[PDB]
RNA sequence: AUCUAGUCCGGGGCAGGCUGAAGGUGGGGGAAACCCCACUGGAGGGCCGAAUAGGGGUUCUGACGUGCAAUUCGUUCCCUUG
RNA sequence: GCGUCUGAGGGGUAACCCAGGCUAGGGAACUCGGCAAAUUAGCCCCGUAACUUCGGGAGAAGGGGUGCCUAUCGUGGUUUAA
RNA sequence: CAGCCUGGGGCCUCGUGAACGCCCUGAGCCGGUGCACAGUCCGGCAUCUCCCUACACCGAGAGAAGACCCCGUGGAGCUUCA
RNA sequence: UUUGCUACAUCGAUGUCGGCUCUUCCCACCCUGGAGGUGCAGCUGCCUCCAAGGGUAGGGCUGCCCGCCCGUUAAAGGGGAGCGUGAGCUGGGUUUAGACCGUCGCGAGACAGGUCGGACUCUAAGGGUAGGGAGUGCGGACCGCUUGAGGGGAAGGAACCCCUAGUACGAGAGGAACAGGGUUCCGGGGCCUCCAGUUUACCGGUUGUCCGGUAGGGCAAUGCCGGGCAGCCGCGCCCUGAGGGGUAACCGCUGAAAGCAUCUAAGCGGGAACCCCUCCCCUAAAAGAGGCGGUCAGGCGCCGGGGCCUUCCCCUAGAAGAGGGGGUUGAUGGGGUGGGGAUGUAAGCUCCAAGGUUGUAAGACCGAGGAGUUUAGUCCGCCACUCCCAAUCAGGCUCCCCC
């Protein structure tokens, strides 16, 4: 089970499902990831502490 | 109506005079929480509500024939972080309700957006026209 | 017009003062309940806590037979070293004072750990013979039979201390004559928690809660902030009136110490008694505690008290349900408490 | 009548901006009556705005309230070529 | 020019008071009263109702752009200088 | 429906250094009595002493010959068809 | 409880309505418990009695009280305590000085008719209260552990649902309860595993600024903004039965008075959110002032040492005090090494760079920035190992009762 943003391993019993109208699923390792989409809109690629760097 | 003896209720979500959208085809679009059925409170504690509760609101934006009218509904969408029994945490991007007839069936005939699983058991009539369930 | 309101603060525990011995003691004991000689509690330490995954064992659980998530507290269980046997009887005036003690570590126990805190007996008069048979002479006229045991924190580097506590536990079982012999064996040796406990039991907790210092009435008794305008006017964090008159300026919320109290806990059911430290140790060293390196007690819910406090345990006083053993698990969180 | 009230006489001040009446000029529409546009023009008990530029003291019944002081302090307002 | 708006040192700094900052979710249910506090805010361009004393209302309303750098270009002033 | 943090107070320490309540030092509480609500009186209940901090519930706390009502063959002021 | 009169007390002041918070009481019981009657098929009713343990909301209009109403809930009981409470508060009503309006007056003005503004003082001598500390006695000094008279409690209370059962019951419509489970709510006690918030520990970006440019920095009520450890709390999570005894009302039985009859007179049994015991909390200042373990040596008042405290190092703890530790026989705090974390990839170097500067060209030069050099660099009130450094020097108080 992978974070929608940091994609890293999600050790069980955490995270939060932010279900949109589309029924899509959003997974966050911590608050850092949740802010990264719902308010930051910053590029996951643009940074290099997520495996989606390049 | 049928499952509230189980874990009916979760972390605090809403309050009186809280505004929610109408997620159906009834004709109503915007509604404000006007009251809470069933619950009994204490000094200064505003009455509560979350998913799967007999809730009472009124029409603020919608068809004129329903404007400024009283109807019953159930809560289907909330923004609150909360813990499911299997230890997952669910949220909805906004807060929505579906108007229900006094007998219990929904007044509307269409459903907008996802619904947490819990409402379906408490209101199988909602589950009858439910499209997707999360 | 004077609407209904529950009296705020908790009048039940007055007076609220700080304990005088870091390790408390029970003042009653649950009945033996038709069984054989064994102890009815245990000592330990508050190491930390985490959350665990299990199948529900409650036959009447709404969650029966499923994996649900629950916070769980860890209790390192160092071995216990007994000290002596204490004699309680209906003495003169019909009371239950100590008849006599029965100490023996000259036969075994060349351990100065006890010496760190008590300048205990020398070999000069280790003549407990006339003491011990006094119990035998006073047999059949005895009511209660406790036990002198000490902790061995030196086997736990987490708590940097070397003078230990010696404390008590009352033993129930079969016949009285049996019980004394049962205790007699336990002297001079070491006793694991498995010698008293098994998984799936209930257990009771008496201990000292997390101290907090002098507190405010807002926090002490959860008194209410005055509405709006007082957030701007004359003061906010206090009660308005303090009684109808000097006719008992009463039990009303007033400031004072909160925390570090002798308190209570009911209905606590154990989860696991493991022995592999690697099964429970979280990432990077458990927070503020260290690295558990003895047998540990896996207890769910919350346990009162600050980290690094001795804790004394006990059989259920008013158990809600009779538990079976082994609520088997499915996951243990080794993730860092940090992060 | 060194305070305050008023008057008179002689003196000293109002950082910067804005708005754009009259009039002037040139286009343009039709012989006309005259109208539209552009700029120029710089009138007004007009407007915004410098804690201490200067004035008053508006709310906070905000702190002090056996004072910083026998009437303030900080906030928070309205006026500023008459 | 000052460390003189003239008392200082210790401390994991309790409550609390006065100055503040920030609070999920709901958003006036507090409340006599939205008091307080918040939100907007500079600038350019576009765009601007009812009514009226035709002068305004009017920053009515509302919308859009605004950084940094590599270049440029236009306009005007100025130096004995159409 | 409350919560966390920061500055100055508030905590402590060196130095300086007041005023208010004082028939008293003898005042714990509860019923009672009495000017009809006591610290001393009556009857019980208790009640070891010393120290520090927080609280203002009481001490019918302190602040001020009540700003109200009336009296005095008491003033001042105002008015008129006294 | 108001409201009428009384003027006994208060005129060198007992500061006046409401409301807010907070405590307690009472029962003429609103609900919750028990029992009964009923023009009680069952539900819903209606009524009587006992019962004050607990609970008894949230809104709109009105300043209130009152009153009208909204939607739930078990209902949304009523009263007291100087119409409880201003050295705790709001000033909305109302008691001044400025005005307007209506009635009256030739006039000064009056109104109990309405409307706008109008100052809310105090560092607690004493007690109460809530904690925290010293000493004497209980008894020579101590160290340790315990007995467990009274004290307080609501430490729980309430509702809804599952099945009972679509059963009982009623022709039907309709529609029960016992036990047993569970859930929720409110309240009480804890706790931070995860989440939310917090994070002037820290990291980065970035405006304005100056310190010669970069860099690294000063500042700008943390310069602004983004992030977030620990710790703390909550909007998060955990625990929060029942029984024994005596009883109220009452329901029974054996039973005479008074042959029968009679629950009552003695006699006997049950019978409640009622009172007590089991639960927790503080207790040897409990005056009967407890008990138990051990040491206080040894030697000739003396030697001597033994105990304790401060000093020393820290934190489980905190206003100091206390409490808990450690003290070379040591992992208590720093260092160092690893461990696990937060930010988000240091400088310099190289390459590219929208174009431009040159330079004949070749080439080298400026450039906001992108990439590698690099999950970097900085930092971490967290953990382990490691005696490298630091717990020493010193001072005080005191026992030799017992042989």
């Amino acid at each position: 089970r992978q974070c929608s943003f940091c994609g890293k391993d999600i050790l069980p019993g955490t995270g939060l499902m932010y279900v949109r109208n589309d029924g899509s699923l959003l997974w966050f390792c911590s608050s850092k990831c949740r802010k990264s989409m719902l308010k930051l809109h910053r590029d996951p690629k643009k940074l290099k502490w997520t495996k989606s760097y390049l | 109506m049928n499952v509230l003896g189980s874990r009916k209720g979760f972390t605090p979500a809403l309050q009186h005079n809280s505004s929610v959208v109408v997620a159906d085809n009834s004709g109503a679009k915007e509604a404000v929480i006007i009251g809470i059925y069933g619950y009994r409170g204490v000094l200064r504690r505003v009455p509560f509500a979350n998913i799967a509760d007999l809730v009472m609101v009124s029409v603020r934006k919608g068809s004129p024939d329903v404007r400024k009218q009283k109807f019953k509904a159930v809560i289907v969408r909330q923004r609150m972080p909360f813990r499911r029994p299997d230890g997952t945490w669910i949220s909805f991007e906004d807060n929505a309700v579906v108007i229900i007839n006094p007998d219990g069936t929904p007044k509307g005939t269409e459903v907008r957006g996802p619904i947490a699983r819990e409402a379906a058991e408490r209101w199988p009539k909602i589950a009858s026209v439910a499209t997707m369930v999360i | 017009r004077k609407l209904s309101s529950p009296r705020r603060g908790s009048a039940g525990l007055r007076p609220r003062k700080r304990a005088d011995e870091i390790l408390p003691t029970p003042k009653n004991w649950p009945l033996v309940n038709l069984k054989e000689p064994k102890l009815l509690g245990f000592i330990g330490y508050k190491a930390g806590m985490t959350h665990v995954y299990m199948i529900d064992d409650k036959p009447t659980s709404p969650n029966y037979g499923k994996e649900v998530y629950t916070p769980v507290t860890i209790v390192e269980s160092p071995p216990i070293l007994g000290l002596a046997l204490r004699a309680y009887h209906i003495d003169s005036k019909g009371e239950l004072s100590v008849l006599v003690d029965y100490w023996a570590n000259f036969e075994e126990g060349s351990l100065k750990y006890l010496k760190r805190k008590i300048t205990s007996l020398k070999v000069d008069s280790s003549k407990m013979k006339e003491k011990l048979d006094l119990i035998q002479k006073n047999l059949n006229n005895i009511t209660y039979m406790r036990l002198l045991v000490s902790t061995q924190p030196w086997l736990v580097p987490s708590l940097g201390k070397k003078r230990p506590e010696i404390v008590e536990i009352q033993i129930g079982g079969g016949s009285i004559q049996d019980q004394l012999n049962y205790g007699l064996s336990l002297l001079g040796k070491q006793i694991p928690v498995r010698d008293v406990f098994r998984e799936g039991q209930l257990t009771d907790i008496i201990g000292v809660t997390k101290g907090k210092g002098f507190q405010g009435v807002i926090k002490r008794y959860s008194v209410v902030e005055f509405p709006r305008w007082h957030k701007h006017r004359k003061g906010s964090r206090k009660i308005g009136a303090r009684g109808p008159s000097i006719s008992t300026p009463s039990y009303v919320p007033q400031p004072g110490q909160l925390g570090f109290h002798r308190r209570t806990e009911y209905n606590k059911r154990i989860i696991k008694i493991g022995d592999n430290v690697n099964e429970i140790n979280p990432a990077g060293g458990i927070v503020n505690y260290g690295l558990v390196k003895n047998t540990y007690l896996v207890i769910e819910g919350s346990v009162l008290g600050s980290r690094k406090r001795p804790l004394f345990l006990r059989y259920p006083i008013r158990p809600s349900w009779s538990p079976e053993s082994a609520p088997k698990i499915t996951y243990v969180n080794l993730a860092s408490q940090q992060g």
